[PDB]
């Protein structure tokens, strides 16, 4: 929450965020923020068949 | 021959009734099978006329190329994959009351 | 059935030529197979087939991309999430079984 | 020159059009223009337009909207309910508002066509609505006052502080258009089929044909964007 | 909250014109079973979802 | 003719701008307009804008991608990664494509701004981008083709099948828009302060100025408009 605060972040990273293809603003505030995400070797080319 | 050009057959797959599809025998089995044979005869008859027309419009090449362009003969090959597919077309007729059928088992 | 098209509309006369077309993916392939797929339906199966439910029918639709699009729906039939889970396809030939 | 690249329709194709409800095609679209297109217009169509509509209503031997007015089957609840569903579309110009008083005798259904005689500046759209149903031997006054507004109000907001006593304030709605909806399919171009297809829906009340509608909203927006330039 | 509504028609022209909530409380004129089973119209209150 | 009493803006106003961002207002509007126009244009800003980008590099001595140049700390793979992060901006009109023959030697760092001495129709926007790092005893004999576009463009596609022998191609990011956001703030105009105000911040890439960018937006949607007539 102190981190937050000092880089200007929403509490508990909780944001309004707009709507890409209308524009308009979601009725709730959802959780945004940096996430570490890892590709696994369950790809797609291999298992197509 | 059937008018194809006017069939009310639905093009793609979709949501039939049952109920309706079964009515008239009183096992939608039986009603699948009629279908089923009243197609084959359907894709048997739309063969034949797909056959005969492009035999009409059918054009000697004596090119050894792998690949022709007919335009008219793609024309009337897209105007007969545009209709609906044969199984599509006997289960309409099969709604509308338009396929005979007779148990010869049970006649015997 | 792609094959069949190929021949009935003129393009090519022999099945190598017909085949050698649909190898290289070319824009025609995709035009005979849109109307190919329309009253066509696949199998849509998942092991294990535990009730009958885990066998369904489903109008296919080009898509892009290598993974098969399926409805919401069908998951609970099928017990089948979007956490890795493949399906196997089936395609019906004969009008009885269509 | 440089917009070879860029897919574009050619036209709006109109699949089926009465005088009510309308459907249109807009194909090819670049992936996610069809949103844009859409939205943009739902927008304007819902936002913008003008109309005219009941404001008040007064009848005799009422002082509320909860009370009966002897003779006729509907409370007056339900009076004023069949009164929102009267349409106007203007007859003479510059005509804003008009306060049309009526008496309607020896008929057993009150329909809005009777009030066409009795309204001058404005012709009724809905002449078939059923407002009251009465007995032969029972005789009604009205006093509706038809204004001018956009969108959808409220009697709150219609509410005026110099009405006669006894008048009963009225929802309105102005807008012509009852319900606009679009969907987006894709559309196969050649190879490719994440092309995108946009059909619309526009119901209208029959003061404006859904086409017209749908040509004043690409108007609008056009106006609006041209200030870029 | 608290409108009334002709039928389903005017609640949406509301909700399209954002006079209405989508979780308010209205009252609004349509077909619904009577206790022996027929079908009238009555004024139900509800919600325009 | 009904289009009388709707406040249309009189021009955009820039605020503040420069070759890489830019502010404009948009004002007076309706309520609900600042929301369409600020979404179409930012959807048309980030999706359709036209740009200039890397589509093929060919190393001397290098075959695949996959390799190695001798004295260079960087692997083919990241050089080709920070290619494709190069900037362009157009120097002489009616240039679409340009071949590039690049000879640096004698550095211990290849930057953009080394292109520039044989670039030709096209100015390097960050020259300060640097390809590889190099010993003083390597010299490095590249060439690269310059091509327009829109959007993105995988190096699937961009591959030519009379490239010369060692033609590497590239993923090419042709967008020239960074960033759009948009604000809508109330405004009052004589007695009503239900219009809006319309607040417009876009990031560029210094390809194309803010304003242009706007502009060629505002092109693309009367295009798209026009259809609708
Ligand atoms: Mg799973």
């Amino acid at each position: 929450n102190e981190l937050t605060d000092k880089a200007g972040v929403p509490r508990f990273g909780h944001t309004y965020l707009y709507d890409g293809g209308t524009g308009q603003r979601f009725d709730q505030a959802a959780t945004v923020g940096v996430i570490y995400m890892l590709k696994l070797g369950h790809m797609v080319d291999d298992k197509m068949h | 021959m059937q008018d194809l050009k006017n069939t009310k057959a639905p093009v793609s797959t979709a949501t039939l009734n049952r109920n309706e599809f079964d009515s008239k025998t009183g096992n939608i089995y039986e009603a699948i099978s009629i279908a089923s044979k009243r197609a084959v005869q359907i894709n048997s008859d739309i063969k034949k006329e797909l056959l005969e027309k492009l035999e009409e419009f059918a054009t000697y090449s004596d090119s050894l190329e792998e690949v022709f362009e007919n335009k008219e003969q793609i024309e009337v090959s897209k105007f007969y994959e545009k209709l609906p597919k044969p199984h599509a077309l006997a289960v309409q007729e099969w709604l509308e009351d338009k396929i005979y059928y007779r148990n010869t088992e049970k006649d015997a | 059935f792609i094959i069949r098209k190929l021949i009935e509309r003129g393009i090519v006369k022999t099945v190598k030529s017909a085949k050698k077309i649909i190898d290289k993916k070319e824009p025609v392939v995709w035009d005979i197979l849109e109307n190919v797929l329309k009253g066509h339906p696949v199998l849509l199966n998942r092991a294990p087939t535990l009730h009958r439910l885990g066998i369904q029918a489903f109008q296919p639709k080009l898509i892009e991309g290598k993974a098969i699009r399926l409805h919401p729906l069908a998951c609970t039939a099928f017990n089948a999430d979007f956490d890795g889970d493949q399906m196997a396809v089936h395609l019906p030939l004969g009008p009885e079984a269509i | 020159m440089a917009l070879l690249n860029f897919q574009k329709p050619d036209k709006v194709i109109m699949i089926d059009s009465t005088d009510f409800e309308g459907k249109f095609e807009f194909r090819p679209l670049e992936p996610g223009y069809g949103l844009t297109v859409g939205n943009a217009l739902r927008r304007v169509l819902l936002s913008s337009l003008e109309g005219f509509a009941i404001t008040s209503v007064r009848i005799d031997g009422v002082e509320h909207e909860f009370s009966v007015v002897p003779g006729v089957v509907e409370d007056v609840t339900e009076i004023i309910l069949n009164l929102k569903q009267v349409r106007f579309k203007r007859q003479i110009d510059d005509v804003e508002s008009e306060t049309v008083s009526i008496s309607v005798s020896g008929k057993e259904q009150l329909t809005a066509g009777d009030f066409q005689k009795f309204i001058s500046g404005y012709q009724v759209l809905n002449p078939d609505l059923v407002i009251c149903n009465m007995g032969p031997k029972v005789s009604i006054n009205m006093e509706i006052v038809i204004e001018k507004g956009r969108g959808y109000v409220p009697a709150e907001e219609n509410k005026k502080s110099n009405a006669p006593l006894g008048s009963i304030a009225v929802d309105s709605v102005y807008t012509p258009v009852k319900n606009v909806k679009y969907s987006i399919e894709n559309y196969r171009v050649e190879q490719k089929t994440d092309y995108e297809k946009l059909v619309f829906e526009i119901i209208t009340d029959g003061s404006i044909h859904p086409k017209d509608a749908l040509t004043e909203a690409a108007k609008v927006l056009i106006h609006h964007f041209m200030l870029f330039s | 909250e608290g409108l009334t509504f002709y039928s389903s028609e005017e609640v949406e022209i509301a909700f399209n014109e954002r006079k209405v909530a989508l979780n308010a409380i209205i009252k609004v004129r349509t077909k619904d079973f009577n206790e022996a089973g027929e079908l009238v119209n009555k004024i139900i209150e509800t919600t325009v979802g």
